[PDB]
């Protein structure tokens, strides 16, 4: 119930329309009313959007938002540079018997400034000198990004990994592209145990993946 | 004109008490709910409660209850959240907002202004020198053209890490990695090349690692497997 | 006052 969820990423060239969407449950977005926010780099989160569909005061028609059963998203057209940053919709949530507040996870807007640019993925397997000293860490090097956001996740053989995990938060490289890295700690026995250990990164709603073995 | 303002950044060991403030203008104070927004370093704005300083009344998101104190002075006009014992975890962004809006003649419903922001860094390691294993490149003479080679600097506190490669003799396709912050207070990083296969068998890359805050220089060579 | 939190149409907590 008290969830929204929102797509973690969004972009368009300057000029464009582009529309960020929020999923909810009957505890929240359904009867409740939804606000927007945006979160611009140095600068606290602005209200744009309240009650549903209510454009703040000073907020350009450019910006608007509605909402139908469990689900309200916000538009904005005439995309420019400035708009670049994080769309967060929020609710009041009922679940307890009460008003609690609830923010959705957040979609990083990129106003697009050059061409997508798919990752680069290298997986290093544990090093033999690591290994002797009893340790074992898979490390999964992604670059040359554009726009800046990836999600990793990690799969012993096929199956999915929480523990261990450690991500970096995307940077900025002097070529204006994205890089981040992720790492796996494991034992030395659970990487001898298992077939294969696999990095996988999606990236505008394209995964792909790097995969080790022991063998 | 309504203003918040919040208290400047702190930097703390863990254990140790902090208490951050909200200073509010231009409206009664006691007649509006604040609430309280945490933002973890790489993720998503949180709510975590809300306090009424008129009454003292208060509600908590469940995450929040018992780990951290909402007050206020009306003294002041003056909005905070303590901590007695800071962790580790508690490292983030945290805004405070008045519950707001005013779009009828009673009540509130919208987080309309907000405070610019309190950074807290809460940290538990000690100062601690690197371990750095090679990354041994997937080997020899490929025409996939290249070979990406690296090091591993595992387990360091404080930043910074400088990173070289052949005593400074090699820069070109050298990526050194921003690096992690582990949950046990630690950072690693990895820095690779990438170098024509070709050169697997006759050039040496030794990468020269350097943590001056605990006098610690490695210099490994990266051999290819076998 | 302003301590009524306004959920959505109609319904709102700390109407006393």
């Amino acid at each position: 119930q008290s969830v929204l969820t929102q797509p973690p990423s969004a972009s368009g060239t300057p000029g464009q329309r582009i529309s960020i969407s929020c999923s909810g449950t009957s505890s929240n977005v359904e009867n409740n009313y939804v606000y927007w926010y945006q979160h611009l780099p140095g600068t606290a989160p602005k209200l744009l959007i309240y009650r549903n569909d209510h454009r703040s005061s000073g907020i350009p028609d450019r910006f608007s938002a509605s909402k139908s059963g469990t689900s309200a998203s916000l538009a904005i057209s005439g995309l420019r540079p400035e708009d670049e940053g994080d769309y967060y919709c929020a609710a009041w949530d009922d679940s307890r018997g009460g008003p609690d507040w609830v923010f959705g996870g957040g979609t990083k807007l990129t106003v697009l400034a050059q061409p997508k640019a798919a990752p680069s993925v290298t997986l290093f397997p544990p090093s033999s000198e690591e290994l002797q000293a009893n340790k074992a860490t898979l490390v999964c090097l992604i670059s040359d990004f554009y726009p800046g956001a990836v999600t990793v996740a990690w799969k012993a053989d096929s199956s999915p990994v929480k523990a261990g995990v450690e991500t970096t938060t995307p940077s900025k490289q002097s070529n204006n592209k994205y890089a981040a890295s992720s790492y796996l700690s494991l034992t030395p026995e659970q990487w001898k145990s298992h077939k294969s250990y696999s990095c996988q990164v999606t990236h505008e709603g394209s995964t792909v993946e790097k995969t080790v073995a022991p063998t | 004109e309504i203003q918040l303002e919040q208290s400047g950044a702190e930097v703390k060991k863990s254990g140790e008490s902090l208490k951050i403030s909200c200073q509010t203008s231009g409206y009664s104070f006691s007649d509006y709910w604040i609430g309280w927004v945490r933002q973890m370093p790489g993720k998503g704005l949180e709510w975590m409660g809300i306090f009424y300083p008129g009454d003292s009344d208060s509600r908590y998101s469940p995450s929040f209850e018992g780990q951290v104190t909402m007050s206020a002075d009306r003294s002041t006009n003056t909005a905070h959240l303590q901590w007695s014992s800071l962790k580790p975890s508690d490292t983030a962004l945290y805004y405070c907002a008045r519950l707001g809006g005013d779009y009828e003649d009673s009540g509130a419903d919208a987080f309309d202004f907000w405070g610019q922001g309190t950074l807290v860094t809460v940290s538990s390691a000690s100062t601690k020198g690197p371990s750095v294993f090679p990354l041994a490149p997937s080997s020899k003479s490929t025409s996939g053209g290249t070979a990406a080679l690296g090091c591993l600097v595992k387990d360091y506190f404080p930043e910074p890490v400088t990173v070289s490669w052949n005593s400074g003799a090699l820069t070109s396709g050298v990526h050194t990695f921003p690096a992690v912050l582990q949950s046990s207070g630690l950072y690693s990083l990895s820095s690779v090349v990438t170098v024509p296969s070709s050169s697997l068998g006759t050039q040496t890359y030794i990468c020269n690692v350097n943590h001056k805050p605990s006098n610690t220089k490695v210099d490994k060579k990266v051999e290819p497997k076998s | 006052k302003r301590k009524r939190i306004h959920i959505g149409p109609g319904r709102a907590f700390y109407t006393t």
